Order: structure tokens, then sequence, then C-alpha cells
């Protein structure tokens, strides 16, 4: 359900 | 979709393989076995490198330092050992747990090591001295995994007791307990590369992605078989973004991180696929199996 | 061990 960034540290 | 395809099979261990991990520089693969042994392999060619002896009983886990120079391993011999990789020296032997050591890991700084054991506890050790710094009374059943986050500030732990707990490394204080609806034994746990999330394997054939702050389960990944063994899992992020994980039906499963559907199923092994690992920079996956198979496989992808 | 059960 909706995107999820597991790489970016912001 | 990824296109992972078999490039190498690595024979060597004479008993079930327990865990593989890519060195941080992406030169080596490290493996541990029920055969009391660790073996090093070239990450790209599968060319065997060396063997590392010392534990008195089998090994359940191994883990690289940040500079790819040292290794730590967790053995049924109630201990952990630290190893200079190129010399093959046993630098320290960490005594402390009162039963099998099952999992282990370096903090990014790599001055620390965290471990987990059947004695239901989590210990934090000093690399330089082999001394047990803290002893968290973490769980009420054996501990299946332990992992630092991006900056070593947090440790995550899991257990057959149903729980995933987050700990403050400095104080040893439990900052969070993760409760689902049913709480099946928790067989693996790991942070996302950025630390914001948590990936957790559970003996009901389910994997879940948790947001660590809000403490809520976001994604769910299924389709595989996992009811008996503690199978490693991964975030693949070198190419597209996937979830990789061994399986008790002898296959390597791959999920689309977002939509959560199986985007590939690798075939090859002949017994439970107990461990997987994703190369630091290249789209390479390493896999390993139990007593009846005992080989390690490397698959590569363009995506 | 992790490989027994």
């Amino acid at each position: 359900d909706e995107e999820v960034d597991v790489t970016s540290v912001d | 979709k990824p296109n992972y395809a078999l490039k190498f099979t690595l024979a060597g261990h004479t008993k079930a393989v327990s865990s593989v991990k890519f060195s941080p520089n992406g030169e080596w693969l490290a493996s541990s076995s029920a055969d009391k042994l660790i073996k090093i392999w070239g990450a790209y060619d599968g060319k065997f490198e060396k063997t590392i002896s010392g534990h008195k009983l089998g090994i359940s886990d191994v883990a690289w330092s940040s500079d790819s120079n040292l290794l730590v391993s967790a053995s049924d011999d109630k201990t952990l050992k630290i190893w200079d990789v190129s010399s093959g020296k046993c630098l320290k032997t960490l005594k402390g747990h009162s039963n099998y050591v099952f999992c282990c890991n370096f903090n990014p700084q790599s001055n620390l090591i965290v471990s987990g054991s059947f004695d239901e506890s989590v210990r934090i050790w000093d690399v330089k001295t082999g001394k047990c710094l803290k002893t968290l009374p973490a769980h009420s059943d054996p501990v299946s995994a332990v992992h630092f986050n991006r900056d070593g500030s947090l440790i995550v732990s899991s257990s057959y007791d149903g729980l995933c707990r987050i700990w403050d490394t400095a104080s040893g204080q439990c900052l969070k307990t993760l409760i689902d609806d049913d709480n099946p034994p928790v067989s693996f746990v790991k942070f996302s590369p950025n630390g914001k999330y948590i990936l957790a394997a559970t003996l009901d054939n389910t994997l879940k992605l948790w947001d660590y702050s809000k403490g809520k389960c976001l994604k769910t990944y299924t389709g595989h078989k996992n009811e008996k063994y503690c199978i490693f899992a991964n975030f693949s992020v070198t190419g597209g973004k996937w979830i990789v994980s061994g399986s008790e039906d002898n296959l390597v499963y791959i999920w689309n991180l977002q939509t959560k559907e199986i985007v590939q199923k690798l075939q090859g092994h002949t017994d439970v696929v107990i461990s997987t690992a994703c190369h630091p920079t290249e789209n390479i996956i390493a896999s390993a199996a139990l007593e009846n198979d005992k080989t390690i496989k490397l698959w590569k992808s363009d995506c | 061990a992790r490989t027994k059960q």
C-alpha cells in the first residue's frame, strides 16, 4: 500500500 | 523482474551449511557449517579460498566486520570466536552465554559485537578485548537474530517467544516491543539499509516489513514454506528492490518490495534453503542448504 | 544448532 524507500537516509 | 540464474555451486562442507554472508567489499563469501567449519570463497567466481578451524561444535552464524578483515561466528560450543581473515588467526574467544550461541553481528563501527543465544539473552561484546560489555535479559525463549542499524545506535532482536525488540546500544534499554495479532515464534529479524524499517520472518510461513517508529506492520510476503528453521532474509537493493529469502521447499524466493508478489523462484538445491545473502554492489545472490544438500550457490542478474 | 531443528 503506497511506496516505501528502504535505501535513502533522509 | 529480476533474472537470477545459476552461475556457481560450491561444494566443501561435509555437514549442513548454516549461514552465508558477502564481505562488505564484495570480494569474498563466508560460510559456516554444522561441521564446525568456516570457509571463504571468491564472491564472483566461487573459487574456494581457505578453511577456518577452531570451534568445538557446529556453527549457526557468521558475520563480517566493516573493513572485511575480521569475522565473528556463533557456535553450539556456547561461545563466539573472532578471526583475522587473511591470517586465519583466532583473535578472541567470547565466553559468557550458558547455552548455544545462535546469531551474531558487528556494529558499523565494528568496535562492538552483538550475539544471541538459546539461553534467551543478548550480549554486547568489545571487539578489542573479548569482554562482555552488556547482558540484556532480552526474551523468554531462544534468540534467533540480532542486528545493528545504519549507525550502531540500535539493536534489533527476535525470538521463539514471539517478540521483536529494539534496544538502545548505549544504555541497553528496551525501546520497543513489536506485537502482531498472533505472535508466532520469530525466526529472523533485520533492519533496512537505512534503518527506517524492519524485516521479520515468522514460523507461520510469513515475512513482514515493519515501520520501526510507528510500530506498525506494513507489507506482508508469503508463498514459501517456513515452520521449522530460522531462515535468513534480505533486502536486495543493488538493482531493483526485492525481498530475498530461503525456503523449506528447497527454493530461493524473490518478492517485489512494493507490490509484495513473487517475482522469481530459483531452483537447484535439494534440501531446505536455510540462508541467503545479497552482494554489496552487484546483483548477486548467495544461497546455502541443509544436511542433504550441503552446497552453496551463486546466481546473477542483470536487473 | 540452526540445522538440527
